[PDB]
């Protein structure tokens, strides 16, 4: 009964984007085996953010991914010890975001500690000018390699005028204790901003993710 | 693990075209970024170009811009091409393709940062 | 002798975009064997246009395409009779542009007659909101089929916000008299808006196009 | 252009299935492809379609969220109909059709497509 | 500049012979290497054969060896002949002669590396 | 108000190159704050010119230079009265071009008067033999000195065989009335011959220039 | 006074034949207007060479060619700046040698820099097995084309057995500075190995060459 | 602009001596060399370095070149020195080099103090 059908989490993010440092604190809950989750994030320091919230939204949880019975949920079995992941997002216009994360279980709830660095975003770009409006539904290709789980995503941000803005994302997931690596498979992800106040200092997110074979 | 095998080189004349291929094989599931390098007989490996692991970003050395073109093969995994148009005798070298997980500004032009290398193929422009 | 190394052309476009009708008259010149051309276009009726000029710019000339010796120039060989072409441009948000064109040779200079229809463009989309800023360089893959020359282009419009706005273009080129068809090859195209007044009633364009094998 | 379909069969409610539409020939053109299903007695009904370049996909209302159409990035003029969360109402003969370009007025009309596959049977118990 | 003029094509029956000629003209002083290509009504230009600029080397595609013969005219500058024996329906194509300065392994079979081409002549074998 | 975002100009040049007199009249237009401009030049006297057009192309306009906000646009602020400039261009093979120019504003459009003198070009050189095809992209180093604006350019012409033909250019820009001078900065210039007839009696040019800090 | 009646030269060759790298340093002298020259070559790296010296001998000097009065000596006039030449040598059995060379005048003597690549020589052929013995007297057909001087030779290598090993040679000679090109003419060349040690690491060469009208 | 020369002294015939002219403005200046036993013209180099000029009596032996890094600093490399070379050597600067001014000392504005070169 380590990973229950209902689980809350707390997340803390320390970040810097084009030199603007900030902290975010959040609380969330979801049903990990149904692949659904919600959270409410608050910019606790350095607000209001002068950049698009959308570059931060995917850094706030792959334990909440619905799996079929024949795919080993590598990240669920890593608990109670947990796992870490490291991510690089490369944007089409030169913007770069690097993320490291620690995931542990304390008092029956997940604790997420996130560190993010974003650089080289053009001053007139959609990220810095806050011209994005959400991620298109994406597909993460997950595969084992070098004793770790890895994921590749080609993600597209919708823009307010009606265009798109592309990023290439690679993530490495590693359990603290060695657990069974799964075969290669895909993860369909839909990430929605369900609500936000005017200056995006309080944001609510909802995510549905499910794994399937190639 | 990746094994890179290049082909498509040889002897051409000034102004001709030549498409180099870098066919990869192996047990890996990863899509790798790919870099092209060239080396004169008594020089070091010079950066020619690079394409990101997803193909969304391509970078070119200045002395080949407008003439050279790297592209990924959407059909075959981790195989890329170097299309060389309007060749010059300056372009004579052994050309190499190399693979790496991700491209960064500070690493994509340094040959020592790539883990997997092709055997090299000879491109002579007379 | 028919197609000189320097050739002028005149172009007239009658068109409608989302119910707004207009006429454009223009004169141009270029070097057909070097693949370069310029034109000055003037909105003579229905100005100022309430939509992005960029959907009209690729409709004002493939006789100005540099070819290697091993690629027969289908469209050049069609003169003095000339050729016609028909094109549908499908944008990623449902916008549609259909074009029919007649190309003839009169008094040693090309005469272009264009009819354009643009429909299904969203009222808040980048086209009706004039938030585009030029075409990325493109590559038209052309091939023979059924006594005609066809071309497929995946084209990308740049947006002022910094995103991209994609179009799929299919064109059929038909010589008025049977002339020899070439094999399949690619045409690299770069189209620049070199100048324009405040409301885009006087627009200058410059295009460089060259053929190469796939 | 000859369209060859495959991947049909008998499944149960909730199961998944993937249909393939593999073309073959000396054609140079990339074709837009549409999927139609026909229950016995009824006529061919629109399921979905994909533009010739793959940038646009359209879906019938009764399959939105469960069916997914995609082109094969490796094989020319080869599309897949990925069917998830199948229901008995999805039982039909499924056809893939090809045409030059999709328009709003012709993409849901079977008689507007030039080439067709032999069709494959999908039965959801 | 050189101008290649082809002739000798037409309709024949299977098993028959045919002789194509490639006559050149121009101010040029150069002896050019010459290659023959053929293009089916729905395909690209395929390498048939080529002869070096001095006549010392001749190369043939596998599907024409023994049946096709290429030779230079020792009396007329840059004039070559393609003798096609034992013709088969598969040989139906429009045939081209092309010229370039020198033949290399990596260029002799690629149409884009040739700078001068003839008008082409139809060869139909029933 | 004075310098609109779209501006036309007329140019007249009287010149002598290796003792060959000629006259050129031109009409142009461009967008002075975006740094782009085009022009159509016509040889009205002394045509066809027996030398390379490329030595004349950079004499036909630095009001059309895109500037950042922190760089005072010395030449733009000089209008409506305008400014003059004088230029020495020294080629590597001994050829020398001297240019004096007067820039003024009449009836909402720029008026350019150019006086050019070229000498000492060798008879077998690429300029006299017309063996050049266009300037490579250049960088003009700008700086104030003695109450005027000065510029230094290392320019390279492309030769017919792929070689290069170098020139060193020094220019002094002087506002007719005292106007704030900027600091030191660079101007990236790209000058294209977009079209020309057989004997270069009708020539079209297109230039993009933008300022940046050192 | 530039090209004197007696002129020395130094030559360096960097070569590779069938993957075998080598370097050769040489010193020579001759009488350029009489068409005679000698040289002593020394293999300084990669000796002894496993292939026949004869494929290298014609790469070590066409300024030493006797010319009648009515034949402009294109290569002599190119100095003191000098000239470059590029060569392809195609042998009858598929052997290929390509050479690039830079010729210049420094301190009153010619400087030759040679880069050579030989490939595709059969391992049992005469070149790889050292079965040749000297070139036969040849006649280079020279003619102008595309602003440069070109030469064609049908050269014959004598075999130790008794036969002949044929090769077709094409060379392009280009002056660094444009000089007067000649008409078409022939150059008779006799190249002799005057001495050599056992392994051909030290070789003496003599060549006599004279131009004649067709 | 202030021109400071250096590198003179006594040398034997056939030795080698390098003179340096260092400037202490945003402008790149053309620089020429003179010598006085009236000041006679020795050589000059354009402001960008693309052109160099030499008096006939020093062609082949003397070489002028601009330093790549240090602005407005040129060198006069002297080889195969002769007794006819002994003089006070001056460097000077001007905006641009012209055929009519580069050999005339009056047309130069800034000058160096001048170093002595004695060929014994």
């Amino acid at each position: 009964a380590i990973i229950k059908e209902f689980m809350r989490f707390k997340v803390h993010m320390e970040g810097s984007v084009n030199g603007h440092e900030f902290e975010i604190e959040g609380e969330g809950e979801g049903r990990p085996y149904e692949g659904t989750q919600t959270a409410k994030l608050k910019v606790t320091k350095g607000g209001p953010l002068p950049f698009a919230w959308d570059i931060l939204s995917p850094q706030f949880s792959k334990a909440y991914v619905k799996h079929p019975a024949d795919i080993p949920d590598y990240l669920k079995l890593s608990f109670p010890e947990g796992f870490k992941w490291e991510r690089v997002m490369n944007f089409e216009d030169g913007g770069v975001v690097t993320v490291t994360q620690d995931s542990s279980l304390q008092d029956g709830e997940f604790i997420y500690k996130v560190k993010l660095r974003g650089t080289n975003f053009p001053s007139d770009g959609p990220v810095m000018q806050k011209k994005t409006m959400g991620w298109e539904a994406s597909s993460e290709r997950m595969y084992p390699e070098d004793g770790a789980l890895k994921g590749e995503i080609k993600q597209r941000l919708k823009l307010k005028d009606g265009g798109h803005y592309d990023a290439e994302v690679k993530t490495t997931y590693k359990a603290k204790k060695p657990v069974q690596l799964p075969g290669a498979y895909n993860v369909n992800i839909k990430l929605d901003i369900t609500s936000h106040n005017e200056d995006y200092t309080i944001v609510e997110q909802y995510e549905r993710a499910e794994g399937r074979h190639s | 693990q990746v094994q890179l095998v290049e082909s498509g080189g040889g002897l051409v004349q000034a102004g001709d075209s030549l498409r180099l291929s870098c066919a990869a094989s192996g047990r890996t599931f990863e899509n790798y970024a790919m870099g092209w390098f060239r080396q004169a007989p008594g020089k070091e490996r010079e950066f020619v170009g690079a394409v990101s692991w997803g193909g969304g970003r391509t970078y070119y050395a200045d002395n080949v811009k407008g003439r050279f073109t790297i592209s990924r093969d959407n059909a075959k995994k981790n195989t890329v091409y170097l299309q060389m148009n309007s060749l010059k005798p300056e372009d004579t070298a052994v050309y190499y393709c190399a693979a790496k997980s991700v491209l960064t500004i500070a690493t994509m032009r340094v040959p020592d940062e790539y883990n997997y290398w092709g055997q090299g193929t000879q491109v002579t422009v007379s």
